[PDB]
RNA sequence: ACGAGCUACCCAUGAGCAGUUUAAAAGAACCAACUCAUCUAUGUGGCAAAAUAGUGAGAAGACUUGUAGGUAGAGGUGAAAA
RNA sequence: GUUUACCAAAAACAUCACCUCUAGCAUUACUAGUAUUAGAGGCAAUGCCUGCCCAGUGACACCAGUUUAACGGCCGCGGUAUU
RNA sequence: AACUAUUCCAAAAGUUAAACAACUCAACCACAAAGGGAUAAAACAUAACUUAACAUGGACUAGCAAUUUCGGUUGGGGUGACC
RNA sequence: AGUAAGGUCAGCUAAAUAAGCUAUCGGGCCCAUACCCCGAAAAUGUUGGUUAUACCCUUCCCGUACUACCA
């Protein structure tokens, strides 16, 4: 959420502008839970999955501040309890 | 406040059902369509558009029904006729010359040579002759009749190619449809509905039309006699 | 065909379950302990109500085939 | 010089090429790039192909040269016809030019039965002859070479060492 | 994902304190959008040989969309993690020590697939006597089928051929997979004449 | 933020129109209840922040009317009088 | 018939009629309808009529072009039959 | 600007892929064709096309609409004139 | 009143390279006239200034045109 200048000129009109991420519908597979979740994911999330070399690695390596999703924390907590138990 | 639509009945019944007018107000409560409201109270008759509907799935063969009476329907501009067969009754749109004590045949068997076209029979477009007048056109198999239901409106079949029928709508626009769709042969009743003359302003209020607004709007560029080529044929056949 | 139901008039379907119930081997945290709604807590799923003692007026109507005189043959009255 | 032909010169330069026979004994020409480069091997192979595809021993080798006769300056140079007699003429020959001006020339070199050394000597003379039209060093004049016989396909000659 | 920066400078706060944000600090400008960049490729390790990609235990930099949709979900490939690479590298050592790979290279597998369904036209000219030898047969692969065949790889049925007919040729790639391709010896024709007579007419 | 208990329009649910003239319950005709408010005179801090007296137009319809619900100010509503 | 409740009740608006324009169709308006239908407008019953003009503008076609019951337009100077 | 509608590009999803204009003038071959006098390379280092419903970023057109002003002197202002 | 604005052969137009059409004058064709063919003549409203002139400006004159409003 923010403002912008038309024509990228300072002396121009000030305009309210909202930028929204492009959402995609994908289903992901987790080895720890062996269940498929249809989760609204973004292209950045998929890149982070490949960067961590695994969907479970992405959840278990990224901290809370990086994830910013209650579903992710519950997904981590479900798998974290699975390993400990 | 959100309102509730009066279309809450779930089971089909031949008896008239209660009807509540809208007046152009949407569910929110604001005017969306002007010039509607303040009409005479009306009751709605449950009209069965799907001509071919067996009573039970045990015997899917063609069945023949009998016409009891032809009544006047306040909702639509045509005349509906009560039709009974087996253990149920149905309200279907009457053709030009349907009367009491008449027998109507409903069938779907696509025969190779032909089938004689009667004034009330409903046959699939694959069996009708080339030069046949039809109404209550079914756009897709099993969807039901949607097109050509106004008073006096009749479409004419044009040709059947590669197992597909092409018809002419009342708007003189060709339409392509699978030949297995059910259609009714004839012209819709109340032919002289177009020739009816309204004698006074009050009769418009009785029908349920409110007078137009008095604001004087200068004509824009949209006005004027426009000559435009006919749009291309609309086809509902999904080519694989 | 043209079914005579209307989406708005028909009873709405139950809301989708929360994501917590989809995670295997994870006990959800619900507000059923405080017996009142609270935002941020998962919606409980309760078993169908089973009154120990049947009440004549307030019980659900018995099925038609439960009647002793129910017969498969269709008789016309 | 038009940009349309500049793209074509870029495309032909971008075609992959590898040296030597790959590890696989049998492989598709689609999968692996051109391999045959040596002039001496190419001339012997054409004579070999005459044995493999039994025909007359005498064959006119109509060499195809993908000469870069453009991109000297922003304005293209015009085609010409330089005539120079080869040291081993076959039984002054004009250097024809493409009708479509697609930067390829088809000029006969010598007969198949001629020795490889003489044919290679004729090839070197042709390289100097075609470059005589634009001897400037600003831009390359030869891109690819394809030596084909009457009953054989061309081979990607490693013409880069023979340019000077 | 969009990337923006503020038009107006923000005053500093160097003691680990949150800086003051004003209304004029909300004015952003789009400097770059991540979706418009030329996207890269994804390297994956194949756990099963693909029809057009590499073989079991190979490194392929396939397109990013393909890996996420058909390769990884179906198990044909796994992530090319540094720990994952050495497992296949160690796995290769066991087979190649005793020559037990029998998997061919990335192109080698495609050679087997193409040769499984192919027919070679061995055009010979009857004006001069011709005898078929493995060197001659390999020539027709390059011209007709576009196949480069090593002279020793071909194993003819050892029967001399002097007339047109139908025969069979044995083709072996890397000494591991043996392919028996049909052989069709017909009268030779000039491709310029052949394509004019048949392709142009029909 | 709060307002459609006045008013503009609409959705529900109710309730009124006697006599007279005509094959007529015909947006016909005479005239009350009823509803509007043409003309003039009183009134002008008045009985009244728009009324009283006389006189008028419609009065089986595009008519009056009770209860209750809906549309809210960058709008609602309007047989356009901004 | 309707309107400026509280200075204008009218020649204003509406109206039957005629005409132009936009749309081939499903679960909350239009509509539980389907071009003899439904919207966005003009002009005002009936009767006799509604002439000429696509250059400009607008719209359509989205190219040539086509449209005025679309906005709008619909001429000078000089001489000539005794006067 | 937002918003509604039209159109394009990008993102996204999917589909297919290894390619054609001789003519024998001599002359071999019983044919069908052949040889001498050309039978290359290449397709594109990916390319091409399709994509319903939703929907992101960047542009184009139109509708609707937003912000803000409308100079001065003048034998009172406007008009003419002047600075 | 103010402002705007024009004058060109007898007539009407286009250019300032003063042209084109018609009218007028002479001749031919026809029984005669007209049509038609051929040939000739003809002007920049006015004064002054525009290197010098003309299309320009200025003066004079004729005539054309708009506006003259709030109380
Ligand atoms: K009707
Ligand atoms: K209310
Ligand atoms: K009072
Ligand atoms: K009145
Ligand atoms: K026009
Ligand atoms: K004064
Ligand atoms: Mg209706
Ligand atoms: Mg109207
Ligand atoms: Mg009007
Ligand atoms: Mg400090
Ligand atoms: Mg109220
Ligand atoms: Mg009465
Ligand atoms: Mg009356
Ligand atoms: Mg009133
Ligand atoms: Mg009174
Ligand atoms: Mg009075
Ligand atoms: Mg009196
Ligand atoms: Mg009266
Ligand atoms: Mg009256
Ligand atoms: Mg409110
Ligand atoms: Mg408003
Ligand atoms: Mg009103
Ligand atoms: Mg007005
Ligand atoms: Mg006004
Ligand atoms: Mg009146
Ligand atoms: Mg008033
Ligand atoms: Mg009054
Ligand atoms: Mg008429
Ligand atoms: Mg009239
Ligand atoms: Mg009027
Ligand atoms: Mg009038
Ligand atoms: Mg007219
Ligand atoms: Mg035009
Ligand atoms: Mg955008
Ligand atoms: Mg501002
Ligand atoms: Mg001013
Ligand atoms: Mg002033
Ligand atoms: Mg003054
Ligand atoms: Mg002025």
């Amino acid at each position: 959420l923010g403002h912008r200048y038309v024509n990228n000129d300072k002396l121009s009109k000030r305009v309210r502008k909202v930028w929204k991420p492009q959402l995609f519908q994908r289903e992901l597979y987790s080895e720890i839970l062996d269940k498929r979740f249809t989760v609204t994911v973004t292209m950045r999330t998929l890149d982070l999955i490949d960067q961590a070399c695994g969907f479970d690695f992405y959840i278990l390596k990224t901290p809370k501040e990086d994830l910013c999703s209650k579903f992710g924390m519950d997904l981590k907590r479900g798998m974290l309890l699975r390993l400990a138990r | 406040a959100t309102s509730v639509s009066w279309k809450s009945r779930t089971k089909y019944t031949v008896m008239p059902v209660k009807m509540r007018k809208s007046g152009g107000r949407n569910h929110t409560g604001q005017i969306q369509v002007h010039g509607i409201g303040g009409g005479h109270k009306q009751r709605y008759r449950m009209i069965d558009f799907l001509r071919f509907r067996p009573e039970h799935e045990s015997k899917p063969g063609p069945f023949e029904e009998k016409v009891i009476a032809v009544r006047y329907d306040p909702c639509r501009s045509a005349d509906i006729a009560l039709v009974a067969g087996g253990n149920r009754k149905r309200w279907i749109i009457a053709t030009e010359n349907m009367k009491a004590g008449d027998t109507v045949l409903n069938s779907d068997h696509i025969g190779r040579m032909a089938v004689a076209a009667r004034e009330g029979d409903a046959h699939p477009l694959g069996a009708l002759p080339v030069g046949t007048l039809i109404n209550n056109v079914e756009s897709e198999p099993g969807r039901g009749a949607q097109y050509i239901r106004a008073a006096g409106t009749c479409g004419v079949l044009l040709r059947k190619v590669n197992g597909t029928a092409i018809i002419q709508l009342p708007s003189k626009r060709q339409m392509q449809v699978l030949e297995t769709c059910i259609a009714t042969v004839g012209r819709v009743s109340n032919v002289d509905h177009n020739k009816r003359v309204i004698g006074k302003a009050g009769r418009n209020r009785w029908l349920g039309k409110r007078p137009n607004s008095g604001l004087w709007q200068r004509k824009g560029g949209w006005a004027g006699r426009k000559i435009r080529p006919l749009p291309p044929m609309k086809s509902y056949v999904k080519l694989p | 065909a043209y079914e005579w139901g209307v989406r708005s008039t028909r009873k709405p379907e139950p809301p989708p379950l929360d994501r917590v119930y989809e995670i295997p081997g994870l006990e959800p945290i619900t507000y059923a302990g405080k017996m009142h709604f609270m935002p941020g807590l998962a919606r409980p799923v309760f078993p169908p109500w089973d009154p120990g003692w049947t009440h004549p007026k307030f019980r659900r109507l018995p099925p038609l085939h439960e009647h002793p005189l129910y017969k498969d043959q269709a008789c016309y009255v | 010089a038009s940009d349309e032909k500049k793209d074509d010169i870029e495309k032909i330069k971008s075609y992959p090429f590898m040296e030597g026979e790959p590890e696989d004994d049998v492989y598709l020409k689609r999968l692996y790039p051109r391999q045959i480069y040596e002039v001496e091997k190419a001339i012997h192979l054409l004579k070999k192909f005459q044995v493999l595809d039994f025909t007359n021993p005498n064959q006119g080798v109509y060499l195809d040269l993908t000469l870069d006769m453009t991109l000297g300056k922003k304005k293209k140079v015009e085609p010409f016809a330089s005539v120079l007699s080869l040291p081993y003429p076959f039984t002054g020959h004009e250097i024809k030019v493409d009708e479509e001006r697609e930067n390829f020339l088809e000029t006969k070199i010598a007969t198949l039965n001629m020795s490889s050394d003489q044919i290679a000597a004729n090839l070197q003379a042709v390289i100097n002859e075609v470059c005589r039209q634009r001897p400037l060093n600003l831009g390359p004049f030869v891109v690819r070479a394809f030596l084909r016989s009457s009953t054989s396909e061309g081979l990607l000659i490693k013409i880069e060492p023979l340019l000077p | 994902t969009v990337i923006v920066e503020r038009w107006w400078k923000v005053p500093l706060a160097g003691e680990g304190r949150k800086p003051r944000l004003h209304r004029r600090h909300r004015v952003y400008k789009l400097v770059e959008d991540t979706k418009h960049r030329p996207k890269d490729n994804l390297e994956l390790v194949l756990t099963q040989s693909v029809e057009e990609l590499g073989v079991r235990g190979d490194l392929v930099s396939v397109k990013k969309s393909v890996g996420r949709n058909r390769l990884l979900p179906q198990g044909l490939a796994v992530y090319a993690s540094p720990e994952n690479k050495k497992l296949f590298e160690e796995e290769k050592l066991l087979r190649q020590e005793g020559k037990l790979e029998k998997l061919q290279t990335k192109a080698g597998e495609a050679t087997v697939k193409f040769l499984r369904r192919c027919h070679l036209e061995v055009g010979m000219k009857n004006n001069v006597k011709w005898e078929l030898n493995p060197e001659i047969v390999a020539r027709h692969f390059l011209r007709n089928l576009g196949v480069v065949v090593a002279p020793h790889a071909l194993k003819l049925p050892e029967e001399p051929i002097t007339q047109r007919g139908e025969y069979w040729c044995e083709v072996t790639v890397n000494g591991l997979d043996t392919v028996r391709v049909p052989m069709s010896v017909v009268n030779f024709e000039r491709p310029k004449t052949k394509r004019y007579k048949y392709w142009l007419a029909q």
